[PDB]
DNA sequence: CAGAAATTGGCACGAAAATTGCCTTAAATACAA
DNA sequence: TTGTATTTATTGCAATTTTCGTGCCAATTTCTG
């Protein structure tokens, strides 16, 4: 159902603390979704993100709204699809935030 | 032959690389060889048209499912502002059983009357209708060219005027006056939220004027340029036996051969470059239209090389002149012969035939056989096929598709 | 009025509505911060 | 989104200070990587450490 | 400056804390009347996908918009600008876009001259406006000269 | 009205041009017997 | 004295694929009697 994928991303997480502590190399590896392996930002050649790199779209997820890298899932109808060529997932582009 | 040893056969396949290619090859031999090294704001949001949209969407008294429809539609608008896939797909979309087909035309109908109107139209036609829905029902000729786009486009779209006016029922006065409104009509209707910037090349090779001769040299900016690390260098005379020793021979021997490798590629591709741009000089001083008709084995005659070299250097490299920037392979070009025994380059027909087509009669455009004629009068001889070819690689339509009142 | 990005918009909308209330909502200066900091090797959290 | 890059005009990326920070860590890290893996003589990884 | 007729006298509080009451044949005269002259640069830069240029028919504008650009898309000498008038018309080039049934339905109604271009022109900014008093063109060596330089 | 002239492009020719995978060692040199 | 392990020097050939211009001819437009 779109009405409630859509109303259910402007919600407010409630709290009534701020809690500050050490991170563990397993809390790290919790918070990542990918490890980064090269130190490339943009190809220049297609303006595209490079794989594996500081500015992966893999990673850190799409550069477009609901629209894959490669481009074989491009709408709203494919949300939360991992697609199989490039593993990009098709979500908002706010994620990289 | 030649005994080719695998450590050859890889400073040959270095030549048939870009810039960008080379520089990415280069960072994978610089962190497997220990003795290699090289010598050296927030930002701001800006509106698009989905973004504007969305900010008219959000202020349109809808409902909770037509909102959510709405979303779906405004997703699914390029930046041309025409509706990129069926409405079956926004339906199936919506993932809701209970929703049909009608009340997604009726949304589809509203945002289709935002700002710009005309937006998210399913196709030309639409595009065109949605737009003269909203002009004064007193204006001329409003429904003559409805008619003429809500039941014959195709006729327009092939310049097929003579029977537009029998099924129309219309005359020349009409006929003209129609179509201008509708060229008045506005095609892309989501180009004026138009936001993006273009994508440059950073050349490799810079030709320039001194002294009334052309000079040419690579660009220092992007040439790469690697350096032997020497403290590890002075480490090489018996620190400690075996390993400690035979690790760092063993490095500096392939820094040195990659270095050596990565200027025996520069100097090629400048020896290469200043051949092409002498042989040439006509282009540059003169636009297109007198580039020479030179093939590889023309270029491997004069730096004596042989023409599987040239391929391989000439490969996705760009040259910048003062004209623009080329692919430093644009300059090799076929022929076709010419009066006086001489040839002409097949670059060079392609401008003469775009000239000749855009300074011909509009009433009467110019045919393929009115092309090949008037080519073989300066002695051009050129096949009416080719001519053809010519033009539909230069995607200009054919003689019966141009004319217009 | 300066962060909070979700009451922006239903802010605006309301006062287009004729109706004077907000929906207060979270900076998203904050975020930032907490992204920042947990950056450094620290974790920082909000709990309940 | 945090660290972008300076879209300046005539097509230039300028590389941030951040991303100029981790691209030095990424670049220390491989070369580590790859000596540790090649084993090389303890100084040149001493000195990589 | 200029010489004024002044008075030292409190005039119902208009002069409180420092103000200044001024009469309205001073304005009149247009003794404090003054002129600002303010430069704005259109660049036309080489991109990959041919150069950009600097012609007087933008695709998507009316007639109206271009009724002060002469042969060379330049606004006219002595031209009263405002708002968001078109100063200097440039057009960066579009391309390597693959033909569709739709797309040549569009190119061939409206002619190719339309496609295949943008519309990158300068114009004035919001809430600036003045009289065209200057145009200067700089023009790289071997490019050619339009009719306006 | 309608047959004929004109136009257009898919498909087919030989020849030229451009790519791509390899001979995956021979000769000068300093050292040892 | 010579035989040999060591170290340079070597950025081309020759098949194989792709592209070239231009003729044949069927399908679609235009034109004059
Ligand atoms: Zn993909």
């Amino acid at each position: 159902d779109l009405l409630k994928f859509l109303k259910a991303q402007t919600k407010t997480e409630e709290f009534d603390a701020i809690k500050i502590a050490l991170a563990s190399p397993d809390m790290i590896r919790s918070w990542s979704f990918g490890e980064v392996k090269k130190p490339e930002t943009i190809n220049y050649r297609t303006f595209k993100p490079e794989r594996d790199g500081l500015f992966c779209a893999r990673i850190f997820g799409p550069v477009k709204d609901y629209e894959c890298l490669c481009g074989k899932y491009k709408r709203l109808k494919h949300r939360g699809v991992i697609c199989e060529k490039c593993g990009v997932e098709v979500t908002q582009t706010k994620v990289r935030r | 032959q030649l005994a080719m040893t695998p450590q050859l056969q890889q400073a040959i396949r270095l030549l048939q690389l870009s810039t960008l290619e080379l520089q990415q090859e280069l960072q994978q031999a610089l962190e497997s060889n220990p003795l290699l090294e090289q010598i050296d704001y927030q930002g701001e949001t800006t509106q698009t048209l989905q973004d504007y949209l969305m900010w008219q969407v959000e202020l349109t008294p809808f409902s909770d499912t037509d909102r959510a429809i709405a979303t779906s539609i405004v997703d699914a608008v390029d930046e041309t502002g025409y509706l990129t896939v069926p409405l079956e797909d926004i339906l199936e979309s919506i993932g809701d059983e209970e929703i049909d087909i009608d009340e997604v035309e009726a949304v589809l109908k509203r945002i289709q009357r935002f700002d710009p109107v005309g937006v998210a139209a399913k196709d030309l036609r639409d595009c065109l209708l949605i737009q003269l829905s909203q002009f004064d029902k007193t204006t001329p000729w409003l429904e003559e060219a409805r008619l003429i786009i809500s039941d014959h486009l195709d006729l327009l779209a092939n310049h097929d005027f003579r029977t537009l006016m029998r099924v129309t029922r219309l005359k020349e006065d009409v006929l003209k006056e129609a179509v201008n409104l509708i060229q008045s009509l506005d095609p892309r209707p989501g180009q004026s939220i138009q936001t993006g910037e273009p994508e440059y090349v950073i050349p490799d090779v810079l030709v320039r004027k001194h002294n009334g001769h052309w000079t040419v040299e690579l660009n220092s900016d992007s040439i790469p340029r690697l350096q032997i690390n020497q403290h590890y260098a002075s480490m090489c005379n018996n620190a400690r036996n075996d390993g400690d020793s035979q690790f760092i021979r063993s490095n500096l021997q392939d820094a040195k051969w990659l270095i050596k490798s990565l200027e025996s590629r520069n100097d090629t591709l400048l020896r290469v470059s200043r051949c092409i741009v002498e042989q040439q000089q006509a282009f540059f001083e003169q636009g297109e239209e007198y580039m020479k008709p030179m093939v590889l084995a023309d270029i491997a005659q004069a730096v004596e090389m042989h023409e599987s070299t040239i391929s391989r250097v000439t490969t996705q490299k760009y040259l910048h002149s003062p004209r623009g920037i080329f692919e430093l392979k644009y300059f090799f070009s076929s022929h076709v012969n010419t009066e006086g025994g001489g040839e002409a380059s097949s670059t060079a027909i392609r401008a003469l035939v775009k000239k000749l087509i855009a300074a011909e009669n509009p009433a009467k455009p110019l045919s393929d056989s009115k092309l090949t004629s008037l080519l073989s009068e300066q002695g051009i001889m050129v096949a009416r096929r080719t001519v053809a070819k010519y033009r539909e690689s230069l995607s200009i339509p054919p003689s019966n598709q141009r004319k217009q009142l | 009025k300066s962060d909070d990005v979700n009451g922006r918009t239903k802010m605006y909308k309301n006062i287009v509505d004729g109706n004077h209330q907000m929906e207060p909502g979270m900076p998203e200066s904050f975020n930032v911060l907490l992204k920042e900091i947990r950056s450094l090797g620290i974790n920082i959290e909000l709990e309940d | 989104d945090l660290r972008p890059l300076v879209p300046l005009d005539g097509g230039r990326f300028a590389t941030s200070d951040l991303n100029d920070l981790y691209r030095r860590v990424i670049n220390r890290n491989n070369r580590l990587k790859r000596l540790l893996d090649l084993a090389a003589p303890d100084i040149i990884v001493r000195n990589e450490k | 400056g200029q010489n004024m007729r002044v008075a030292f006298m409190p005039w119902n509080g208009y002069n409180f804390e420092d103000s200044i009451l001024v009469s309205e044949r001073v304005v009149q005269e247009d003794r404090f009347t003054t002129i600002h002259i303010q430069e704005l640069a259109c660049v036309s830069r080489d991109t990959k996908l041919g150069p950009e240029e600097i012609t007087a028919d933008i695709p998507n504008v009316g007639e109206a918009a271009l009724s002060k650009l002469d042969e060379s898309g330049i606004v006219y000498i002595g031209a009263e600008v405002t708002g968001g008038d078109i100063l200097v018309g440039k057009v960066t080039p579009k391309g390597e876009t693959q033909l569709t049934p739709e797309e040549k339905l569009l190119r061939a109604i409206f002619g190719e001259k339309a496609s295949d271009v943008k519309d990158s022109s300068l114009r004035v900014p919001n809430g600036v406006s003045g009289t065209v008093i200057d145009v200067q063109v700089f023009t790289r060596d071997g490019v050619e000269k339009d009719k306006r330089a």
